[PDB]
RNA sequence: CGCCACACGGGGUAAGAGCUGAACGCAUCUAAGCUCGAAACCCACUUGGAAAAGAGACACCGCCGAGGUCCCGCGUACAAG
RNA sequence: CGAGUGGCUUGCUACCUCGAUGUCGGUUCCCUCCAUCCUGCCCGUGCAGAAGCGGGCAAGGGUGAGGUUGUUCGCCUAUUAAAGGAGGUCGUGAGCUGGGUUUAGACCGUCGUGAGACAGGUCGGCUGCUAUCUACUGGGUGUGUAGGUGUCUGACAAGA
RNA sequence: UGUCCCAACGUUGGGCCCGGUGAACUGUACAUUCCAGUGCGGAGUCUGGAGACACCCAGGGGGAAGCGAAGACCCUAUGGA
RNA sequence: AGCCUGUGUACCAGGAGGGGAACAACCCAGAGAUAGGUUAAGGUCCCCAAGUGUGGAUUAAGUGUAAUCCUCUGAAGGUGGUCUCGAGCCCUAGACAGCCGGGAGGUGAGCUUAGAAGCAGCUACCCUCUAAGAAAAGCGUAACAGCUUACCGGCCGAGGUU
């Protein structure tokens, strides 16, 4: 994919649940795969910051629930390190359900964003109120 | 088995060991000929490929002397010349000879230039879609005419509808 | 079931009827093929098909050989051609198969084959001097289908 | 570094194995021998399937040790060792005894042994010890 | 099903032992190309600091911006290339023909040379110069060692000594001018080699850590789980299978980790300056304090602070020279903290 | 869990694409010869390596003294050594 | 239908071992094979392209994470360039585990007059040893080459 | 929630070196082995090659079908309970 | 099956010594001690005693350098790889191949069909000019055209073909 502009240490694996930050209707997230990676004998998968990742609905409503869907990881709290050595990190870890073209499928973001995100994923950008 | 060939009055024959030069007007030619109980000489004005072997493998080869000694001769007088057309659809294909080799460029609409170097002494020389290529000796010659049809080569597409190409159109 | 389980002579002669029962019917459907109404005098060449070792064929290759051979015959010289086949072998040796241990192992009868010693005629064909190639063919694609080497001998036929 | 030979054989266009086999003979009998112009000794047979043998000897291999040598220079000394009982004490003297070059350090010329000779006129299959060196990897330094 | 997995540790970098030379010894020199000129320098590692640098890369997305990148400092002062030693070429490969040395030596390289008293220079360069009318010269390189003295940081007096290879122009050239460099006293400085922005292979002796075992020293997992209780928790599956019998080498054991020369590829030098300017508040922890010739190497570099690192111009650059880099800012801030 | 560094390019081939070419006047990539062509082979690069028994090379110093050991203060080293 | 190769399945034999060579599966760690799943290079196509499908060279590297089940196997899920198969005492208990199998306690179904039995099911149920030799990973002392210091060479060796 | 991803750093007692004390298991012999083969078909000792200068320290245990127990399984005995 | 179970015989068991790399029963050989000599099986380039023996031929695959065998594999099928032998027919009245030239008229045969003219199908398949030349063998065309085969001539010159 296009280089982030950044460097991510991953804080999310296979498995992990996590806030989905939209108004889609999904409350939380269980991450489920990590598109385009490939790990190591007993390593569990890895996801961070501006991966696009396979997820099911652990939690919103019984039309999501359950569903498998794909989305984006906006953010997360292990941190991670801009071009001038800054690190930065959130109150939380994040992600954003996204279509087959990486359209956001909600209507609102909530919450901050990452630039380094918004800018690999422009149109879930162009729904970001704010974008640190 | 025994076969003389009498050199023609434009050309000199002169060979020392295994090898063997021809020169002509047109300039001229060394080879190797080397091959189990085969002697190769010069007898005056005449060159002479003899053996006391006549197995179908010692044969073989002596034929293959001969033609290749003919073909210097002819090489070093008349000379050797083959034609070639260049062929292509949609993207216009640039061809043109730089230093001792011919470079080919937007074949196919490729960014990066085709290109092979020239053997021996050859002389490619082009005008519009038409390249001519020529020299004194026939494998050198042979081969660089071979080689830059090479060098359009496709395996990845269907070849009837992808035709773009430089091709031998003369063979002398 | 390879042949290699049966083509060799590694066992008493077993053909007894009268002391053997449940034996399998064979699968050669002709022995006798062409236009069997006419004679075999009533031709120009013979040719017939030798074995070159001694051998077992069961009944399955028999018919497979013969099958694969009198249908090139048929077409290429159609369902009524003026020549004639025949495969003058019969399977009258009887096999076993031990379908327990080694113990009471006698096999139990599974079909039949014919032993062919090294130098016999397996089949024999009789053509006109144009159908000599096409029967030539018949038997290169019925060796190809029997354990031995063969030999595709031409007996009376001097028009080469 | 000086090596006294009573005899010094010139291996250039000579069957290896036949050159070895003399060579090995004379040692025990007590001469100091010189094979000289390693690179150029020769071997018959298509030079295919002759390679894929000593490269075969160069793969194998393990803790243990299968040392192998790739220039000329060892390959035929080691050619030599394969015909003397290196093991046995009058083995190793006469192998000691024996020594390889690459190229010739002598002034005088060697001898060409008797039967060792291959006329290139007569044979197209076979390669040369420096031939089998250069695909082995080994450093032309001849 | 056994899933797959590369093997524990590369098995090109053995036997794992202690090295036999504290000094570097590099095992390749650069090509021939430009003027004649010394291939490689040395120096003594002080520390670690961060620079800001403005983005050099022509295909970057981030082209003319502040980038924070680490530095390693070290203490690269005058050295003396006291001698000129030949090679000639031979059947069994390169061997030593002889040396041209000097009269002007540093007052302390007696601490582990027994310096020259009687030389005859001429008759050595005749020597040289023949070798090559003979067509038998290999290389030519240049002896030379360190000034620690002019390093108070190194407690040591002791020149490290090592031979760098001369590369160039034509031999006749190089020769003329590697005898030039020796003759005046030898002493040359990592400018005349290196240029701020070009890439250089770093050599050294690394960080000794004693025995280790297999997960430290291999990278081999702990036993996990119920199995870390049992009595067993670094310890390797097994030595190997019934059979071979017996225990290949290749399989991850304890022994010897660190202090193993290792030359480490394309590293970019930042800046090649002298005072002290990029000298830590408090000092360089363990080291000392900087102010003198230095070189500003991007990342890391093998070995502990004060052991000698050997450069050299890399021998298998990736990237085009982009010479010298602007440095805005260069951090001076205490490394204790 | 952080940070840095980890080729391009040569050489010879396989399958394959061809050149010249005869046995077999022609034809033929093959029989002799040749041009190309794989992450594979060799080289490039890194690491070990004078016990390589052909047991190595060079320079200087020294044989009444060069160098070294013990001793002492210490670690860029270290389980003893 | 015919001819073979392997020794991965199963069967057969009873040649070795009953003064004992500790089962299956897993795990950990190492080497290998090719009948190639991916990756490199090719040929054909019912090859426009994109992509499929079939075939050739090729073992350098890779071939991963999860749900049921002791399972091997297999079924299933989301990823992936692909998530190949096989040998090493069905590699690996003087390395680990002890879930299955396979002692003594107990229950069920079936069988048996009964004691008791049943590759039928089920709950519980023990894992000794200070390494002599050899092998290998690292570290020393001597001898040999034959006064000392410093610098090298490079036969061979390892690498993905 | 360090069971795991994926391991790290630290604490105490050992381990290592020194003084003193001071056993046992085990031992047909020889024994520096490795790759193949052979052999009662599962060899450090046979055959062919390869490798191999001697001794010592620490180590984790691949092999000696390692040591420990005249196999508790299976069968056999004109055995026992 | 290095299996099971018979039979005859010699061997191992209980049999050395020589050979077979090693190897109970495959080969030589049955053996008191000691000594000289000659052979046996098997071998004679080196390891290792004896040939780098002679006349001749074949093989280019390192085939092979392996009597026997659990032990040494190699099959059905295929081969213009190469060597040797034989039979038929053609040829200096010029063969085989190649190259050059000619391949022509009635007439696009008749039928079928809107049309089909060598070449959809059906039937016939005849004669002029001539050194040859089909009522056309293979492509080609909507059908023609066009490209070749047969067939004749020339150049060339020695074996060719089955
Ligand atoms: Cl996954
Ligand atoms: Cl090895
Ligand atoms: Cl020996
Ligand atoms: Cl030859
Ligand atoms: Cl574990
Ligand atoms: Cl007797
Ligand atoms: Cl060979
Ligand atoms: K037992
Ligand atoms: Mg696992
Ligand atoms: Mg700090
Ligand atoms: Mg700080
Ligand atoms: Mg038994
Ligand atoms: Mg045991
Ligand atoms: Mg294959
Ligand atoms: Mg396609
Ligand atoms: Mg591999
Ligand atoms: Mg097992
Ligand atoms: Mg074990
Ligand atoms: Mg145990
Ligand atoms: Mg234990
Ligand atoms: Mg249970
Ligand atoms: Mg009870
Ligand atoms: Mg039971
Ligand atoms: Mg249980
Ligand atoms: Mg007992
Ligand atoms: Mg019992
Ligand atoms: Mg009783
Ligand atoms: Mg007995
Ligand atoms: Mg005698
Ligand atoms: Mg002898
Ligand atoms: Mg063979
Ligand atoms: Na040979
Ligand atoms: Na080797
Ligand atoms: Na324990
Ligand atoms: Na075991
Ligand atoms: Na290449
Ligand atoms: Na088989
Ligand atoms: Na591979
Ligand atoms: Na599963
Ligand atoms: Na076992
Ligand atoms: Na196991
Ligand atoms: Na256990
Ligand atoms: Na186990
Ligand atoms: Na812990
Ligand atoms: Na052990
Ligand atoms: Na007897
Ligand atoms: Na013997
Ligand atoms: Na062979
Ligand atoms: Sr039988
Ligand atoms: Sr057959
Ligand atoms: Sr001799
Ligand atoms: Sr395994
Ligand atoms: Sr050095
Ligand atoms: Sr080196
Ligand atoms: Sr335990
Ligand atoms: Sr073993
Ligand atoms: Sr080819
Ligand atoms: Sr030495
Ligand atoms: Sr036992
Ligand atoms: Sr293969
Ligand atoms: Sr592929
Ligand atoms: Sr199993
Ligand atoms: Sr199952
Ligand atoms: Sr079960
Ligand atoms: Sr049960
Ligand atoms: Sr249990
Ligand atoms: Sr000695
Ligand atoms: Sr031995
Ligand atoms: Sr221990
Ligand atoms: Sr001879
Ligand atoms: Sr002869
Ligand atoms: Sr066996
Ligand atoms: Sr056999
Ligand atoms: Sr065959």
């Amino acid at each position: 994919m296009e280089a982030l502009g950044a460097d991510v240490t991953q804080g999310l694996e296979k498995g992990s649940l996590i806030t989905c930050a939209d108004n889609t209707g999904a409350r939380e997230l269980k991450v489920i795969s990590v598109h385009g990676y490939s790990g190591t004998k007993n390593r569990l998968p890895k996801a961070g910051l501006g991966d696009k990742i396979t997820v099911s609905v652990t939690k919103g409503t019984p039309e999501m629930r359950r569903q498998v869907l794909e989305a984006v990881v906006v953010r997360q709290r292990k941190p991670i390190r801009r071009p001038d050595g800054t690190r930065v990190k959130f109150e939380d870890n994040a992600a954003v359900i996204v279509d087959e073209n990486e359209d956001p499928r909600g209507t609102e973001l909530k919450g901050p964003i990452a630039r380094e995100v918004a800018q690999r994923f422009g149109s879930v950008a162009s729904a970001a109120t704010m974008i640190v | 088995p025994r076969v003389e060939l009498e050199i023609p009055e434009d050309v000199d024959a002169e060979q020392d060991h295994l090898d063997i030069t021809v020169e002509g007007d047109n300039g001229s030619v060394t080879r190797r000929l080397w091959y189990p109980d085969i002697d190769v000489s010069v007898d005056g004005d005449t060159v002479v490929i003899e053996s006391d072997e006549d197995n179908a493998k010692t044969m073989s080869t002596i034929g293959t002397f001969q033609s290749h000694i003919e073909n210097m001769f002819h090489g070093v007088t008349e000379g050797w010349e083959y034609g070639m057309e260049v062929f292509y659809s949609h993207f216009p294909m640039q061809v043109n000879v730089e230093g001792d080799e011919v470079v080919i460029e937007n074949f196919l609409g490729e960014k990066a230039p085709r290109r092979t170097t020239i053997h021996g002494d050859t002389d490619v020389e082009i005008d519009g879609e038409e390249l001519t290529v020529s020299g004194p000796d026939i494998e050198a010659v042979g081969q660089t005419a071979a080689d830059i049809e090479q060098l359009t080569r496709i395996n990845d597409k269907d070849v009837r509808v992808f035709q773009d190409g430089v091709y031998i159109t003369r063979k002398p | 079931k390879p042949a290699s389980m049966y083509r060799d002579i590694d066992k008493p002669a077993y053909t007894r009827r009268e002391y053997i029962t449940g034996i399998p019917g064979s699968k050669i459907a002709q022995h006798k093929m062409g236009r069997k109404q006419k004679d075999a005098d009533d031709y120009p060449v013979q040719i017939s098909l030798i074995v070159e070792e001694t051998v077992q064929l069961r009944h399955g290759s028999l018919e497979a050989s013969r099958l694969s051979a009198n249908r090139h015959l048929i077409k290429e010289l159609g369902e009524e051609g003026d020549y004639k086949m025949t495969l003058r072998k019969f399977p009258h040796q009887v096999l076993r198969e031990n379908k327990d241990g080694m113990r009471a192992a006698f096999g139990k009868i599974v079909g039949t084959a014919a032993r062919v010693q090294a130098g016999e005629q397996l089949f024999t064909a009789y053509c006109n001097v144009e159908d000599a190639e096409h029967v030539k063919e018949a038997f290169r694609r019925a060796y190809n289908k029997i354990t031995p080497s063969c030999r595709i001998d031409s007996s009376p036929a001097g028009n080469a | 570094a000086e090596f006294d030979a009573d005899v010094i054989v010139d291996a250039r266009d000579c069957i290896m194995g036949r050159v070895a086999s003399q060579v090995a003979e004379q040692a025990l009998d007590g001469e100091t021998v010189a094979v000289v112009n390693a690179e150029r000794a020769v071997i018959t047979g298509r030079e295919e399937q002759i390679v894929e043998k000593y490269e075969k000897r160069v793969d194998i291999g393990n803790d243990n040790g299968y040392f192998y040598p790739k220039r000329p220079d060892g390959i035929f000394k080691r050619t030599i060792r394969g015909m003397l009982p290196h093991k046995k004490q009058r083995g190793r003297e006469a192998f000691e005894s024996v020594r390889v070059y690459l190229g010739n350090p002598y002034d005088e010329d060697g001898e060409v042994l008797d039967g060792t000779s291959l006329d290139r006129l007569s044979n197209i299959k076979f390669v040369t010890l420096g031939e089998i060196s250069e695909t082995l990897g080994a450093n032309k330094t001849w | 099903p056994q899933p797959s997995r590369p093997r524990k540790g590369s098995l090109g970098f053995g036997p794992r032992k202690r090295s036999t030379s504290e000094t570097p010894r590099f095992n390749s020199w650069p090509s021939d190309d430009g003027q004649p000129g010394v291939q490689g320098f040395a120096g003594y590692k002080a520390g670690m600091t961060h620079v800001v640098l403005v983005n050099d890369e022509p295909n970057s997305p981030r082209e003319g911006m502040e980038e924070t990148v680490p530095v390693t400092v070290i203490e690269t002062p005058p050295m003396r290339a006291v001698a000129l030693r030949a090679y000639e070429d031979t059947p069994y490969g390169q061997r030593p023909l002889t040396e041209v040395w000097t009269d002007e030596f540093h007052s302390e390289l007696d601490r582990t040379l027994d310096v020259p008293e009687d030389h005859d220079p001429d008759a050595a360069e005749e020597q040289i110069r023949d070798a090559h009318e003979a067509g038998d010269l290999g290389d030519l390189r240049l002896i030379t060692h360190t000034v620690p003295d002019a390093v108070p940081s190194v407690p040591k007096k002791k020149p490290d000594v090592m031979e760098t290879r001369v590369g160039g122009g034509s031999v006749s050239d190089r020769l003329d001018h590697a005898l030039d460099i020796v003759e005046d006293g030898g002493e040359h400085a990592m400018n005349d080699i290196f240029r701020a922005g070009e890439y250089a292979d770093v050599a050294g002796v690394t960080k000794g850590k004693g025995t280790q075992g297999p997960v430290k020293r291999w990278g081999v997992q702990k036993r996990k789980g119920k199995h870390a209780r049992q009595g067993w928790r670094r310890r390797i599956g097994n030595l190997g299978p019934w059979n071979p019998s017996r225990v290949r080498s290749t399989v991850p054991q304890q022994g010897q980790t660190g202090y193993h020369q290792r030359t480490e590829l394309n590293k970019r030098l930042i800046d090649i300056g002298e005072g002290d300017e990029p000298t830590v508040d408090g000092g360089f922890v363990n080291y000392g304090e900087v102010d003198g010739p230095y070189t500003l190497v991007k990342g890391s570099v093998p070995g502990p602070d004060k052991r000698l690192v050997r450069f050299r111009p890399a021998v298998r650059p990736n990237d085009q020279p982009r010479l010298d880099p602007e440095v805005r800012y260069v951090s001076n801030e205490s490394n204790q903290g």
